[PDB]
This record gives C-alpha cells, structure tokens and sequence, in this order.
C-alpha cells in the first residue's frame, strides 16, 4: 500500500510539462545517444492490457511486448539493460552461458521468478540448444511440468528482453539479413521489435562522444527527444521512478479509441501489400495485434485512459526502425 | 435427466425441413473466436466424434478411432484449435512435444498416452520430436496397446487415444513436392494419419481487410444473434452422442466400395495414401457423421459428405480438384450445395440408379 506522501509525489510527477522526455532521458543517463532504443525499453517496462473477451471460453491473449537488440560490439548494449532491470517492481538478470534448459524453465526457473516483471537475458546468441524451450512459455503465457508433461501447470508472465552479437563479430554490410543472425522464421517473429545497430566512423558524433566520456571521468520522433546543450533536464531518481510503475500498473487500464484504429489499419494494409512481393520476414496477423499492444502502452506512461491520434502516431515512427525503415 | 434429451429432441425436431442448418449451427460454435475456415472447423468435429470398436473372437482387434494433422505457415490459428479442443473433451493432457521426454510418450510410471485413456492427447511442435521418440509410437498408434519387456518385467498396457498434431512446414513450402518431401517424414508414419489438411497463405485483398476489421473493432461473435451456444451445452452434446451405435446400410457401402476401387489406380495412386488403410478410414469417418446428426443409419448423404471432405483432404493429386482450406466461408444455403454435390459425384462413378431415388426423396421432403 502506498503512503499519502507517495500519492502526493505521484501527482506532482504527473504534472510535468514534457513527461515523455523526463522518462526517456532518465532511465540511464551515463549512455549518450540511442534515443529510440531507450524509448523501446521505456514502453516495454509499462506493458499493455490483458483481454478476457468471451469469458465463457476466453482463451486469453498476452498483453506485454518482447524486445531484442542486436548490433556491433562496443556500442554499449549491456548497460541500457542493467538500469531497466533495476528500475522495476520485480526483475532478474541472468547470463546465457551458465544456464541450461532446466534453469530457464521450471525443474522454479528464471521465468517463474520473473512473474509480473522483466527477465532480461544477456548473450542470447551463444545459446544453441535452449532456443526451442521458451517458444511455449512466451506464447502460451503458461508453463507445465517438465517431468513427462504430467499436467501441474504454473503461471509464467514474463517480458523477456534480450541482447546478442552477430555470428561474424562485426556485421558486414553486403549480405542478407537472415544469414547474419542465425535465426529461423519462428523465433524471429515472436519478438515485437528487433533493433539493428551499426557502428560507423562519423565526425561530429565521435567529437561529442569523446567529450562526454572525458567529462564523466573528471518534427519526427528523433529530435524532440534529443537534448540541445544549454538546458537542465535533471533526472528523477530511480528510487522515485520505481514507485511510479507500480501505481501505473494497477490503477489504469487503457483502451483504444475509434480515431486511432484507422491509422493502424492503414499501416497494416500498406505493409502487407508491399512486403508480400518483396523479400522480408512474413507479416502475419501478429503485427496487427502488436500495434494495438504498443499503442495501449503509450497510454499508461502519461496516466491516461484513451488512445488519441497523436498517441497512435508515435507507434508508427518507432515501428519504422526494425521494419521497412531498416530492412534496406 | 429427461430435460437434456427433451431439449436436444426439440432442437433436432425443429430443423426437420432443413437438416444441414442444424449441422451449420453446431459447427459455428466450434472455436468462435476465428472467422470462416469451414473445412478445418468441420474436420475437427468428425475427429472428436470418434468411431466404434470391433474385436474379433480369438486374438485380434482393429482400431476404432481417428487421427488428424495440420500443416500451415506461422500465424494461421493452429494453436487455438488445440487449446480449444483440449477443453471440450472430458479428459485431455496437453503436451509440448519437443519439451516432453521419453517418459511421457511411452511407459517408464505412467506417461502421456497411457495417462489419456478414453481421452484426446494434443501434441504440438511435431517437426523434431526426438526421432527415437517420434518413431517409438508406431506400435501405440495402430494397435491401441503397448508391448514392452524392459528390464525383464513383461508389462502390457492399454492406450486408446485420438491424437491431434500441428507442425510447421520446415523449409519454404511448395505446391509440388508432396508433404513426404517438404516435411521429410517416413512413409510408414505418414499413413496412419487420416486427414492431412494443408494451410497456405496467399495473395488476397478482401480476407486481409475482413480479418483486420475483425481484430481491430473487437467485434466478438459478429453474428450478434443470440443463438450461439455455451461451452457446457457443447460438452454435454459431445459427451452424449458418444453412446449411439450406428449400423451400415445398402444405399451406403457401395459408394465407398466403388470409390476405393476407382482410387486404387487412376494414373498415379499418389505414393502412400492408396493402401488398404484407406478403406479402413473411409468407414470410420463415415460412421462419425451419422452420430453427429442424431441417427443410427448411414445413408447416401453421409457417404457423399465424407467422400467430398476426404477427396479435398488429399492435396495436389486428386480426381476432381483441390480447394484451399483457409479461403472458405459458410454457405448461405447448404441444401442447394448438397443437391449439386450429389449430382456431381453420382455421375462419373456410375450409380445413376440411386440418383433418381435420392432426387425423389429430396423433392418429397
Ligand atoms: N555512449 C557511450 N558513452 C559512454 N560509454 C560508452 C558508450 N557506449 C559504450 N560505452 C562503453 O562501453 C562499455 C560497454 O560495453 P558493451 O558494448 O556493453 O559490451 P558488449 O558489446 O559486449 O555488450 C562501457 O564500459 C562503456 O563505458
Ligand atoms: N482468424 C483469426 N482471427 C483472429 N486472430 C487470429 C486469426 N488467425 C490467427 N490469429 C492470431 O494468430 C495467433 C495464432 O498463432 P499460431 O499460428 O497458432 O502460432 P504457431 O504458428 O506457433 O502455431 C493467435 O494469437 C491469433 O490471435
Ligand atoms: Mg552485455
Ligand atoms: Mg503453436
């Protein structure tokens, strides 16, 4: 139960002008850059809604996303995840070399302990035998006994966040996408967003990054989140940010509005007609559900119950960073 | 309790002039969260109905159940059918397959097939089912009994289950190169399965919009009419029709008997679906459609309905043509379609002496 001062602090935090910048630029302030990648984790921390339609039979559908990050080494894709795991009501961090099939699953596995939380897994690529052991837990949203499958099920609600390295160390720029990841068409479709990061030798970016790392030790939705030097964006302490997700996850249930659904319908019908002829990951009906699940997510961060056209216009730009915008 | 029988008699007494409307209403309630897909939702009812066991005097006993297998591209609804059919049936054990060890598929302690006596064992992810384990079920799938002498104990157990399986088409699926090539399964195994329905996703600009509107608008049961049916009523229905014992007839058997003789050698006889195990399934399927419609006398209508479904089951090579399972919708009137199907079937395989009698029966009804 939350104290009175807790409610006062939550109400005060809700009153900020730009509530999205103060959350997307305070999850981890050491890392410089990577705005959309941090926005993805910020969206995934909250989650979506659970649909119990047709209560006679239901067959419920999961209401939380799954994010995978793949890119060149040295970019820093192992500290955006530590902060994400730390800022959570319940989290767990496990490596991908010291854990086996009996470890991730019940034998109480890592997934069970990460109930209603995040179970971020590092070094995803190094796994070669446990790949076919979580396709059931991720989709069915339940896990049964591992002893000959004699019933005895137990709930397992997880929001797996994974990071991995390409097969050939550095990822070269003249191949096909499918052979640089070593993944089938079954495990590459469950995940909601699959960001691909490159490391190129620019000039201004390096000059800013070196200055930032030397100082430490002594409009599209890509510029409105960036900080122009000459202002203060003082971050919320993680102690106070951990007691905001909890209030947001049990006192508001968002739902879509009639205006927002049209944009998603148009985007789905535009993706399908174009990528059914070109070569890419097949667009099943899962993406239409994914857009709904993420547009509901951008209504639990600002503590509202609706989906305006502006909110549905943000899961269109962040979506074009692993799909069409990046497949080229 | 006489109330249940009275209600079901009222239901299958009102629909006397139109007999197929009752079956359509029966099928509409199976997995009502999905749109269309007629043949897939029809085959599951036949599989779940069952059959009748016939044991000879001295030693032998032939099978009396049925099996099914679904193959399709990811994102078509395979898992929903298994999850929904694991609830209607009284006893069911849902397994993961590749996540299940040898202790479950066979005896160890009771596993999964043994533990599901008089039930239905759903199996998922059949593509890489631990080849030893994937082949140690031939004995338990065709003789309904196990026979093991492990560690010098000599133990025999009974296992009578109906198996539902769903596996992905590993490797990009092709219209040619029949499932024995695309899935790469042995011919001995790919013969005990009764119906192998193939699901293929194609280029269309109407089904896309319809399903998009379905998912987005959250329209639960677009047929807003309050007929439907609750799950308890359907459970009672599929636990009550499992007591009737239908008997064969004479306007019946001849159609299947001629169909098998014609199919045995047309020009290709496929490669594995033309054995004697075809006429042992064309009867166990035709004897289930006579138990779903509250009677005990197989007639020409059941034979035609099972022949059409079974002919559409064999993808590619056939004797009329193949129709995709996904792109199908409930007909507005089933009577005219049945009248056309009877005329189409009873012409090229010659029993025209029965067409006149069937037309006379239909006119006077
Ligand atoms: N933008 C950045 N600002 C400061 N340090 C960075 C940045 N990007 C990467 N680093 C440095 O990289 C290291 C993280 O390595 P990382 O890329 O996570 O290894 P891996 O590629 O094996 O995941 C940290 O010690 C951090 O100091
Ligand atoms: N006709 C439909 N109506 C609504 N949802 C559908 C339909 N067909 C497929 N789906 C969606 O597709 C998913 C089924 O996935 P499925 O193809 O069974 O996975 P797998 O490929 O592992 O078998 C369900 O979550 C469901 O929401
Ligand atoms: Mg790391
Ligand atoms: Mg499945």
């Amino acid at each position: 139960e939350f104290s009175l001062k807790d409610l006062y602090a939550i109400q005060e935090i809700q009153a900020e002008e730009n509530l999205f910048k103060l959350i997307v630029n305070s999850l981890c302030p050491v890392i410089f850059g990577h705005e959309l990648v941090k926005a993805g984790l910020a969206l995934a921390l909250f989650g979506g809604s659970q649909k119990y339609a047709d209560d006679k039979n239901r067959i419920p559908i999961r209401g939380d996303p799954h994010i995978l990050v793949v890119g060149d080494p040295g970019l820093g894709k192992s500290q955006m995840l530590q902060a994400a795991c730390n800022v959570a009501p319940r989290g767990v961090y496990v490596c991908g070399n010291t854990t086996t099939t009996s470890g991730l699953t019940v034998t109480a596995g890592a997934l069970v302990l990460g109930d209603q939380g995040i179970c971020g897994i590092d070094q995803f690529d190094k796994m070669g035998n446990q790949h076919q052991a979580l396709l059931e837990a991720m989709e069915q949203q339940s896990i049964s006994l591992a002893k000959a499958g004699v019933v005895c099920s137990l709930p397992a609600r997880t929001s797996i966040i994974a990071a991995a390295n390409p097969v050939g160390g550095h990822y070269n720029k003249a191949k096909t996408v499918s052979e640089n990841l070593k993944m089938g068409s079954a495990l590459l479709s469950r995940f909601d967003l699959v960001f691909i990061l490159l490391d190129t030798p620019n000039e201004h970016h390096d000059h800013l990054l070196s200055e930032h790392v030397i100082a430490i030790r002594a409009k599209p939705l890509s510029e409105r989140l960036k900080v122009v030097p000459g202002e203060t964006i003082d971050p919320i302490p993680h102690q106070l940010l951990r007691k905001y997700i909890g209030y947001a996850r049990q006192y508001v249930y968002p739902r879509l509005s009639t205006e927002a659904a049209r944009v998603l319908q148009d985007f789905y019908l535009e993706l399908r007609k174009q990528s059914q002829r070109l070569n890419s990951s097949p667009i099943t009906t899962r993406q239409l559900e994914s857009l709904i699940r993420l547009t509901e997510a951008r209504a639990r961060l600002e503590l509202r119950e609706e989906a305006t056209k502006e909110d549905a216009e943000d899961i269109v730009e962040i979506m074009k960073y692993s799909m069409l915008g990046t497949y080229s | 309790d006489e109330e249940v029988q009275k209600e079901f008699e009222d239901f299958w007494e009102y629909y006397k002039s139109d007999p197929f409307a009752g079956r359509n209403v029966i099928l509409a309630s199976l997995c009502p969260q999905v749109f269309g897909m007629y043949l897939v939702k029809l085959a599951v009812a036949m599989v779940l109905a069952g059959g009748i066991q016939r044991t000879d005097a001295t030693g032998t006993r032939v099978r009396g159940e049925s099996h099914l297998l679904l193959v399709g591209d990811p994102g078509t609804g395979k898992s929903q059918f298994l999850k929904y059919a694991a609830k209607i049936t009284p006893r069911s054990v849902l397994t993961t397959g590749i996540g299940s060890t040898s202790a479950g598929l066979t005896v160890t302690e009771a596993g999964a097939l043994v533990l599901a006596d008089a039930g239905l064992c759903c199996i998922d992810q059949f593509n890489s089912l631990k080849e030893h384990d994937r082949t140690s079920i031939h004995e338990a799938m065709e003789q309904q009994t196990i026979s093991v002498a492990k560690a010098g104990l000599v133990c025999k157990l009974n296992t009578r289950t109906t198996i539902l399986a769903a596996t992905n088409p590993k490797g990009q699926y092709d219209p040619q190169e029949s499932v024995s090539v695309n899935i790469a399964l042995g011919s001995p195994l790919l013969s005990r399965f009764d119906l192998i329905l193939v699901l293929l996703d194609t280029k269309n600009e109407d089904w896309d919009r319809i399903i998009s509107s379905f998912i987005l608008e959250n329209k639960g049961y677009p047929s807003k009419s309050e007929k439907l049916w609750s799950m308890e009523k359907m459970k009672t229905y599929f636990c009550l029709i499992r007591n009737l014992q239908p008997t064969l007839s004479d306007v019946g058997n001849q159609v299947l008997l001629r169909y098998y003789q014609m199919q045995r050698q047309s020009d290709c006889r496929n490669a594995a679906r033309t054995t004697i195990r075809l006429l042992e399934s064309l009867i166990r399927l035709a004897e289930a459609h006579a138990r779903l419609m509250f009677r005990d006398t197989v007639t020409l209508e059941d034979a035609i309905t099972v022949v059409s479904v079974m002919e559409s089951s064999m993808q590619g090579g056939a004797l009329l043509g193949g129709v995709n399972a996904l792109h199908t919708s409930f007909p507005e009137n089933p009577g005219e379609q049945y009248q056309r199907q009877c005329e189409l079937i009873l012409e090229k395989l010659e029993l025209q002496s029965l067409l006149s009698e069937e037309l006379r029966r239909l006119e006077r009804l």
